[PDB]
């Protein structure tokens, strides 16, 4: 089946210093909250309780996640991601605003959850 | 005094040679120059936020207090009169203040336009202070001589004999939307000029601040203000006897 | 001055009704000596460490006390580095 | 009585001193005045205190001997004028006299370290006396005269305040538009006193209250103007007590202080327009439409105080829709013409959410520590997750102002809200049903706000969370000498070094080489927890507790100075069906005292999340737009004024002196045409 | 202020209303607004008389007899009531206060801040006008740059 590959790095590290990854499988492409919610990955972090986040239609900042190697298969800034955050690393992406594709779809996209409270950089190679 | 005692001549023209020297004409136009004044409150009030000067604005907010003078000669009544007169009074105190303190921002900034010229307030401190209080003496504020004054006005409109309440309603509320929008002016003026943070002044230029002339300047024209805000009568109770004079020849 | 009034609704008043006024002699008093006050602020004040214009910042650049002397500083000082321009191509750059 | 009342001049002037002598020093001698930086508090405080026991002694006066003292002088005596800045002391003044007296001296103290580490910090004691001298002349006033000027006093007071971090341009806006507010207001309050003195003729109090009882028989005055004149009036009330319209200023007007956020609402100014409406309840009960149209916004900004205050991720947004919504009861009670049950709500809230702000601020120092000063980090109530293990007296003291404002019986104040329904619900359908149901989100948002704060962990050193707080901690790893020298700079372990190969997919590796380089550890390894503010901060807080434990018992003294257990029970059900929402929700799962078996079903019933995400999803963006009101005046109101600004001097520049310029134009023109011709 | 060169125009005329200030994304809350700087510790002493009196003593022209009468002056018009009520001595008293003290504003020193713009070029300590009556030196002129180096 069409199967899109993602990680969900943790932002905390583990005792031993390493990150840890978790390998979701969810299928297709709709949002990636819903992807987050409906496979159990901590997505919003403390704003994980009922009325602590806006529950998917972009009015908070609290969804977002930094995703690299993820060029490839999403959809653009709505420009809500590009307005609700103006000032960020430019990899960091609403996960309920953004959307990795269509049902057929492949990739290997990796998105570290809770950029905010993280202890690492990335080191993304420069892009061009 | 271009704003201070310039601009009252003609405010106490309309009261020398108009409304004692021409009574039974002035009781024929003083109806369409209280219209005028009215109208001339929101249309001064709100040019002001039109303009990006400092300057100007100002100089607006001058043709603005001047509609409450302009409603009170068109009062025939005692308080509208005694209004208009106090209210010379008190923007002169008021709008010569007001422009020196522009002036002498503008000597210090070097900039004119509200849109350049953020934050000075931690700059100019003693500026910003004495344009606040002085901002809330145009803003018709009680403790200051211009609310005694914006509001003698209103009860001379609303104790007028001349008109009548279908027109007497119409007059104050269009009036007191001046004291809604004069608020806006002014404090954009404020929140512009001084309340706010520029990164790019934070000690390398490091101005001067209000030196003990400009400061004694500022006080010795608010302390008038502040005294005739606390007791009128130090304006009213050397004119209100002659604004007897010159009602009696509206009456018959 | 004491009076008693009879409202129906919540209760007795005893206004008191102290009229009273600062008279026309004190008004003119207080006039003289805000005038004098200002005299001698005006005398002191004006003999005080202007410390603003008096420094290379404002009596520096231009200074007259105007407010055109900014426009036309920076009006002429265009037209003065052009002059030192011309001046320095009529010796060869 | 003899003689104690020839001195009630000085309760509004006694306060004025301090501002005085700081607003001549610290605009003439700033270094030398605040080299007295600490004295000048303690002399605003004793003089608050003077005041504070000269209003203790004539509400003392006041309910031994039933007259009201009315000690006027003259201002102005040129012509109709006759001015007058008298004192009406009737058990309302006194009221608010010792509600403006305790809480600012109570402020005073909390300001003395809330303060102590801000730059300028004599000027806010300068506003704040300044601001309680207006109140205390505003409440102690005999004539609209001297109300409209202590009401305008007050917002003056309101501007410098809310602006008194004028650097933050938040704080600009938040202060140019609160005195926009009050002036919105005020326009209504002038054009409404004058209206009284056209219909009466007063100027005064002693004689509307004689007047109004007969002036409704009389055939000039039109009943319908008689109900713009008031409703115009009470346009200034809605202003300062934050109500429906012109409600924007207050959960806004967070940006400045926490002190001020205990003091303009809460308390004193908001306190206000509560009061005009109590005060001239006895020319509004008379008038027929008012007391509906009273009703009415009352209780649309008891919801609209309501549905705003479940999803503020701020502390003081939440408390101050909150106090939106407890006026708007007390608009509601006064709108049923209980001239009691409102006063004594407003007595029990002023000392509740008042001592809820001063907890919000203790909390707020506690949290600076922490996430340095941000009011988007220091003031989130999400991640402050638990403080009840760090703060516990300022727990204690949030607690009891939450379980006071959520109407608990015994060691709380419910009977104010108990006689509010009690009078209220045999009084109309509309505004019963929906009240109750307010205050039942009343109890779920404000235990919200204390189990987000106080309950739990702590949400911010949490080690599922904080990765830098986890990188602190482990200064060693798990092997000692093994698997590394230490490792920083790992790289991308989508296999983890575990010979894994992938099957027929799109790819596997690629040219995507990123060194995930981590942090280290011990560097500021020490992290410090937050610790409780000093005694200053607590005291105010402990005698607030004291105030409202008091107010909790107050043979009744309501005839005095101014269905039981059934109607009890409901309302006690009601509220805990709001605790019980929260608790199920935001207390965790360690620590609530729920079986467990019942709160897997809870998320087991509620595992799809779709008919949850959809409430919840309109009642963030409820919260989120602020009802989209201020987005509606912020388009309509002041951007409307904005394009007519533009217009209007579009219209005098361009084609008025377009006009005087062009005499100028056409005669130069002419000139040179008739020159060359 | 000076602009040597033209100064660069800006691209972004951030707005006929708002204010120009940083954001809030780039505003360091405490340090900047001075809400959390003013750690006791660093302050000094001086309470209010050895800060006043250096205030005082920071912006002052005054000599020992003119200043001495200045801070006897407003005491006297003060005790003009109170005291007594001369009248016409008080008004004659400030007249003879005034041009006393305008004769003693004719200070002896010239402070060069008080002459025209266009002498500030360098050197002029040289110039004394403090001394010189009759000065006589046609560089008031503003038209050409005379060598007044004599
Ligand atoms: C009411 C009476 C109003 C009189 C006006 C007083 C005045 O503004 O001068 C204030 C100055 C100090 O101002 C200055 O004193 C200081 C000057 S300096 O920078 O320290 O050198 C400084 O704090 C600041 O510029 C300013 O306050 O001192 C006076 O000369 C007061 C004279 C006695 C009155
Ligand atoms: C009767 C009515 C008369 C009085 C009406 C009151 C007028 C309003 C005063 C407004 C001062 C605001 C202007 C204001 O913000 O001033 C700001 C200015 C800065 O003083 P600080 O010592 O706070 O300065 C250090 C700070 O700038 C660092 O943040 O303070 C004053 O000069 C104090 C004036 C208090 C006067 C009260
Ligand atoms: C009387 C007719 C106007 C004649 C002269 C006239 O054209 O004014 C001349 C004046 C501008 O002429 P100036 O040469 O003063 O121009 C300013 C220049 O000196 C440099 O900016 O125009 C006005 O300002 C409008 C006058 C409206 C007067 C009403
Ligand atoms: S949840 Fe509010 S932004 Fe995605």
């Amino acid at each position: 089946p069409p199967a899109v590959d993602f990680a969900f790095v943790h932002s905390v590290l583990l005792p031993d210093g390493t990150p840890d990854v978790h390998w979701r499988r969810a299928n297709g492409g709709q949002k990636l909250r819903d992807i987050m919610l409906d496979s159990n990955i901590e997505l919003y972090g403390p704003y994980s309780k009922p009325l602590s986040n806006c529950a998917g239609v972009g009015t908070c900042a609290t969804c977002m996640v930094e995703i690299v190697n993820g060029k490839e298969l999403l959809n653009p800034r709505t420009d809500i991601e590009k307005e609700k955050l103006k000032r960020k690393p430019k990899n960091w992406r609403l996960a309920c605003q953004t959307n990795v594709g269509n049902p057929d779809s492949t990739g290997l996209v990796v998105i570290q959850q809770l950029p905010e409270w993280k202890a690492h950089e990335w080191n993304i190679p420069k892009n061009i | 005094l271009l704003a201070g005692i310039l601009l009252k001549m003609g405010a106490y023209g309309l009261v020398r040679i108009n409304m004692e020297l021409l009574p039974h004409a002035h009781s024929m136009f003083s109806p369409w120059l209280l219209v005028v004044g009215t109208i001339q409150i929101i249309y001064a009030a709100s040019t002001s936020p039109g303009q990006r000067n400092l300057k100007k604005r100002i100089a607006y907010s001058s043709v603005s207090h001047m509609g409450f003078i302009i409603i009170g000669i068109s009062s025939i009544t005692d308080p509208g009169l005694n209004g208009a007169i106090l209210q010379i009074i008190s923007h002169g105190f008021i709008g010569a203040a007001l422009f020196f303190l522009a002036g002498t921002s503008y000597d210090r900034i070097r900039l004119v336009y509200l849109d350049e010229m953020g934050g000075m307030a931690i700059s100019i401190p003693k500026i910003f202070t004495m344009f606040t209080i002085l901002s809330m003496a145009s803003l018709a504020l009680p403790g200051m001589s211009g609310f005694i004054a914006e509001f003698i006005v209103f009860f001379g409109i609303i104790t007028s004999q001349k008109y009548f309440l279908i027109s007497k309603i119409f007059i104050i509320f269009v009036m007191a939307i001046g004291m809604i929008l004069t608020p806006i002016y002014l404090l954009s003026m404020l929140r512009q000029m001084f309340y706010g943070y520029k990164l790019i002044n934070i000690k390398n230029f490091s101005f001067f601040d209000s030196g003990p002339r400009e400061l004694f300047l500022s006080i010795s024209i608010l302390l008038p203000i502040i005294g005739i805000g606390i007791y009128p009568d130090f304006v009213l109770s050397l004119a209100s006897d002659k604004v007897e004079s010159i009602l009696s020849n509206y009456f018959y | 001055a004491v009076m008693v009034q009879q409202i129906e609704g919540m209760r007795d008043i005893i206004t008191e009704k102290h009229v009273w006024h600062l008279s026309d002699k004190a008004i003119k008093n207080v006039y003289m000596f805000y005038i004098m006050f200002t005299c001698w602020g005006c005398l002191y004040f004006g003999s005080a460490k202007d410390p603003f214009y008096d420094s290379e910042e404002y009596r520096g650049d231009g200074g007259d006390g105007t407010g055109y002397w900014v426009y036309e500083t920076v009006c002429i000082s265009p037209f003065l580095i052009l002059l030192g321009k011309k001046e320095k191509n009529l010796e060869m750059h | 009585m003899e003689h104690t009342y020839q001195y009630s001049w000085i309760i509004p002037f006694i306060p004025l001193p301090v501002p005085i002598l700081l607003g001549v020093g610290l605009l003439l001698f700033p270094t030398a005045t605040k080299n007295l930086r600490r004295m000048w508090t303690f002399l605003s405080i004793f003089l608050l205190s003077i005041v504070m026991i000269f209003s203790i002694y004539l509400s003392i006066q006041q309910i031994f001997l039933s007259c009201i003292h009315q000690n006027v002088w003259s201002w102005t005596i040129n012509n109709e004028f006759s001015f007058e800045f008298g004192y009406f002391i009737d058990p309302l003044t006194s009221i608010m006299s010792i509600l403006i007296t305790t809480v600012g001296i109570l402020v005073l103290i909390y300001s003395d370290n809330y303060m102590s580490h801000d730059q300028g910090y004599l000027r806010f004691f300068a506003y704040m006396g300044f601001f309680n001298t207006s109140m205390l002349g505003l409440v102690t006033s005999s004539n609209l005269i001297q109300v409209y000027f202590f009401w305008e006093l007050v917002g003056m007071c309101s501007y410098l305040l809310i602006g008194f971090w004028f650097t933050r341009p938040i704080a600009a806006n938040a202060c140019q538009k609160a005195f926009v507010t009050n002036r919105v207001g005020d326009f209504g309050l002038l054009l409404g006193i004058l209206g009284l003195y056209w219909i009466t003729g007063s100027f005064e109090f002693q004689d509307l209250f004689e007047i109004f009882n007969n002036l409704i028989l009389n055939n000039r005055v039109n009943l319908l103007f008689l109900t713009l004149c008031a409703f115009l009036l009470f346009v200034g009330p809605i202003a300062k007590s934050a109500q429906f319209p012109l409600h924007v200023w207050l959960p806004d007007a967070m940006e400045g202080p926490t002190p001020i956020s205990a003091l303009i609402h809460a308390a004193t100014m908001v306190a206000a327009g509560i009061f005009l409406v109590a005060r001239l309840l006895p020319l509004f009960i008379v008038i027929p439409s008012i007391m509906y149209i009273i009703s009415l916004i009352g209780i649309i900004t008891v919801l609209l105080g309501a549905t705003l205050a479940l999803a503020q991720k701020d502390i003081k947004r939440g408390l101050a829709y909150s106090t939106m919504s407890q006026l708007g009861y007390m608009m509601l009670a006064l709108g049923m013409g209980s001239y009691r049950s409102a006063l004594f709500h407003l007595i029990t809230h002023a000392y509740s959410k008042a001592l809820l702000f001063l907890g919000s601020g203790s909390i707020i120092h506690s949290m600076e520590a922490i996430v340095g000063y941000s009011p988007d980090k220091s003031q989130n109530m999400i991640l402050m997750g638990g403080l009840t293990k760090h703060v516990p007296i300022t727990k204690t003291a949030f607690l009891i102002g939450t379980l006071s404002l959520c109407g608990i019986p015994p060691l709380a104040c419910f009977w104010s809200k108990d006689e509010i329904l009690n009078d209220s619900l045999l009084f109309s359908p509309i505004f019963a049903i929906i009240a109750c149901s307010t205050a039942g989100l009343t109890a779920f948002y404000m235990f919200r706000i204390y189990l987000l704060t106080f309950e739990g962990h702590l949400n911010t050193y949490f080690l599922n969370y904080s990765g830098k707080k986890s990188g602190s901690f482990y200064s060693l790893s798990l092997w000692g000498k093994e698997e590394e020298k230490k490792l920083t700079m790992n790289n991308t372990k989508r296999a983890s070094f575990f010979c894994n190969k992938t099957y027929k997919i799109s790819n596997n590796v690629r040219n995507q080489i990123f060194i995930t380089v981590e942090n280290f550890g011990l560097n500021t390894r020490t992290f410090y927890y937050p610790h409780e503010s000093d005694n200053t901060i607590l005291f105010p807080m402990l005698i607030l507790v004291l105030f409202t434990l008091f107010i909790g018992a107050i043979n009744q003294e309501g005839i005095d100075f101014d269905e039981f257990l059934r109607n009890a029970t409901f309302s006690v059900s009601i509220a805990f069906f709001g605790i019980f929402i929260a608790y199920c929700l935001y207390k965790p799962f360690y620590s609530s005292l729920l079986n467990l078996t019942l709160l897997n079903s809870f998320q087991k019933w509620n595992s799809k999340r779709i008919h949850w995400e959809k409430l919840i999803n309109f009642v963030y963006n409820w919260s989120y737009n602020r009802g989209y009101i201020d987005s509606f005046f912020k388009t309509s109101l002041i951007e409307s004024i904005r394009r007519l600004a533009k217009q209007t001097t579009f219209f005098d520049k361009r084609i008025i002196d377009g006009i005087t310029n062009g005499v100028g134009i056409t005669s130069f023109f002419v000139g040179e045409v008739t020159k060359y011709i | 202020g000076l602009s040597q060169i033209e100064p660069d125009i800006n691209e972004d005329p951030i707005g006929q209303f708002e204010t120009n200030s940083i954001e809030m994304e780039d505003f360091k809350y405490g340090y900047y607004d001075g809400a959390h700087t003013y750690y006791e510790g660093e302050v000094q002493k001086g309470t209010f008389w050895g800060a006043i009196a250096d205030d005082i003593a920071a912006v002052d022209q005054t000599n020992g007899f003119q200043g001495l009468i200045s801070c006897m002056f407003l005491p006297a018009i003060a005790l003009g009531m109170y005291f007594d009520a001369p009248g016409e001595y008080l008004f004659i008293g400030a007249a003879l206060f005034t041009v006393v003290f305008c004769i003693i504003e004719m200070d002896k020193p010239d402070q060069p801040h008080n002459f025209e713009p266009q002498i500030y070029k360098l050197e002029r300590g040289a110039r004394d006008k403090l001394i010189n009556d009759y000065n006589t030196m046609s560089i008031w002129d503003f038209n050409d740059k005379y060598g007044d180096v004599w």
